DNA sequence: AAAAAAAGAGTTGACACCCGGGCGAATCCCTGCTATAATGGGAGCTGTCACGGATGC
DNA sequence: GCATCCGTGAGTCGAGGGTAATAAGCAGGGATTCGCCCGGGTGTCAACTCTTTTTTT
């Protein structure tokens, strides 16, 4: 717990291999029908945006 | 942190006379009600 | 003081039996009023034509009189629907009756 | 100590907000709870407590589980301890600072050494 | 040296702004972790942060 | 990820301010009952 | 998980089967909602066992 | 080829002490008693419909 | 058989952060609560005796 609050470099290739397959749910704020919630395949980019 | 107040709209205290366009009665018709709603004080109605 | 086996023994008693607890550390002798209560807490276990007598229903019952004195009696008329008669009705109660507010 | 005396509390439906949602039941922070983080902490040194128990020869590591409640719910002070064990007073302090000499060490007490930081 | 962060001070997200420290009452406490800290024979603190 | 929790309810607090969570909206948990997903709706709202 | 009780001097109406859009209580023995109020609130006599 | 001791155990007195239980003392909570004459109450809508039902003659 | 009057509804995620007013008095007696102190059970140490694994002869 202590390794990744400092935020070492290291902990940056344990975080892209355990997002390999892992999905993630995505869904919009006014869901209307079913396909508001659609999952996907997290990739890793810089930036603060979706 | 200052804190500004806005003004406010409401109805003038005067008299109205107002009628429904024919709605919520049995038939078509008008009902003509009029208003003496004051600035403090109790409402008046003569609504026919 | 003392606080010795038979100094509670005794405390106890007295206050088991019945005595007032500012006289209980006088009668013991040497212990003051806050150590008794101390003690107790912590140790625990801590002229008309009828009398006063023939007085029926529907009659007057205005007093006439002393009743500490020696003839103390009441009217004793036709008095119903109402507990005084109707010559000190309108004297006992408030004359004039004219009151009123908001509801 | 007359002030400060916190006289008729806040109700807990007054609407923060303008509106009439968004009351002040839910901006309160609940402190008795524990989180999980803090119970999975907890299981990985009860774990560890076990495996680094393991060195230790059967008669100092009996005394050190009888004098801390390691495994059992109910603690048993030096004497308790001395009436069930040979040694009745005396030594039994002696076996408790041998087996903390023994734990002291930087081989044997590696990984158990980051929970207290 | 009272406390408080110098003027002009470069901080980070998550540091320490304003050092205060608050009277904590006295807690049971688990008996695994009473064990290591007589391991370590560091003591207990009497305030939280 | 594990923030503070309600205090009558139980439940994860609201709102950016101290960790908060994305409410599950009952309207989004329609979306899970039209596809045939029942164990991640199952717990999404009892061990989450 | 523990609850406690209040013990009542006197017998109190349930306000769920009193005001309730259809009234319970008046539907039993023939009874207007109307003179249930005035005997709950002691404003008039009840007779029983003529 | 032989043969005894620093540790390892085991105790035996010798303090150091640390909350517990009383002894006090100092101080909180309750309850009642005050004697000229006091004699019916203050907001609140009222700028949404529409439905769906509950009383009445 | 109709006319008049009283309950339910109103999307959904997000921001924003704390609040606020009246105000008698004193005498009796108990229950409560905070300071000191003796104290007996818990720790922390000088300091006297069996065993034995070699290390020396
Ligand atoms: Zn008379």
């Amino acid at each position: 717990k202590r390794m990744v609050e400092r935020e070492q470099p290291q902990v940056w290739d344990i975080l892209e291999e355990v997002i390999r397959e892992h999905p993630v749910l995505l869904n919009r704020a006014p869901t209307l029908h079913r396909l508001g919630i659609q999952a996907f395949e997290p990739k890793l980019i810089e930036g603060k945006a979706i | 942190t200052e804190r500004v107040i806005v003004s406010q709209m409401h109805r003038s205290p005067g008299v109205f006379f107002d009628h429904d366009k024919g709605k919520t009665h049995a038939s078509g018709k008008l009902l003509f009600a009029a208003r003496v709603i004051p600035y403090r004080g109790s409402w008046l109605d003569f609504e026919f | 003081m003392s606080w010795t086996d038979e100094r509670v023994s005794t405390l106890k008693k007295l206050w088991l039996d019945g005595l007032s607890a500012s006289q209980i550390a006088k009668q013991l002798g040497g212990v003051t009023r806050n150590a008794v209560i101390g003690k107790v807490h912590r140790l625990g276990l801590s002229p008309g034509s009828a009398t006063v007598l023939t007085l029926g229903a529907h009659m007057c019952k205005w007093p006439i009189g002393d009743p500490s004195s020696e003839g103390f009696t009441f009217c004793g008329r036709r008095s119903s629907e109402g507990p005084y008669c109707v010559e000190h009705a309108r004297v006992a109660y408030q004359p004039q009756q004219t009151k009123k507010k908001s509801g | 100590k007359v002030l400060k005396i916190a006289k008729e509390p806040i109700s807990l439906e007054t609407p923060i907000g303008d509106e009439e949602d968004s009351h002040l039941g839910d901006f309160i922070e609940d402190k008795n709870a524990i989180l999980p983080i803090d119970a999975a902490i907890q299981s990985n040194l009860r774990e560890t407590t076990t495996r680094v128990l393991a060195s230790l020869t059967p008669r100092e590591e009996r005394v050190l589980r009888m004098r801390f409640g390691i495994g059992m719910n109910t603690d048993h002070t030096l004497e308790e301890v001395g009436q069930q064990f040979s040694v009745t007073r005396e030594r039994i302090r002696q076996i408790e600072a041998k087996a903390l000499r023994k734990l002291k060490h930087p081989s044997r007490s590696r990984k158990l050494r980051s929970f207290l930081d | 040296e009272a406390g408080i962060v110098a003027i002009g001070a470069e901080v980070q997200p998550g540091d320490i702004l304003v050092g205060k420290v608050t009277p904590k009452g006295e807690s049971p406490m688990t008996p695994e972790e009473k064990l290591l800290r007589a391991i370590f024979g560091e003591k207990a603190s009497d305030v939280r942060d | 990820s594990i923030g503070p929790y309600s205090l009558v309810t139980q439940q994860p607090l609201g709102g950016k301010a101290q960790f908060g969570g994305q409410r599950f909206g009952e309207m989004e948990v329609w979306a899970l009952e039209a596809y045939g997903a029942a164990y991640t709706l199952q717990e999404m709202l009892t061990v989450k | 998980e523990r609850m406690g009780h209040i013990e009542l001097a006197s017998p109190v109406a349930h306000i769920w089967f009193l005001k309730s859009l259809p009234s319970r209580i008046a539907m039993m023995l023939d009874m207007p909602l109307k003179d249930i109020e005035r005997v709950l609130y002691f404003e008039y006599y009840i007779v029983t066992e003529p």
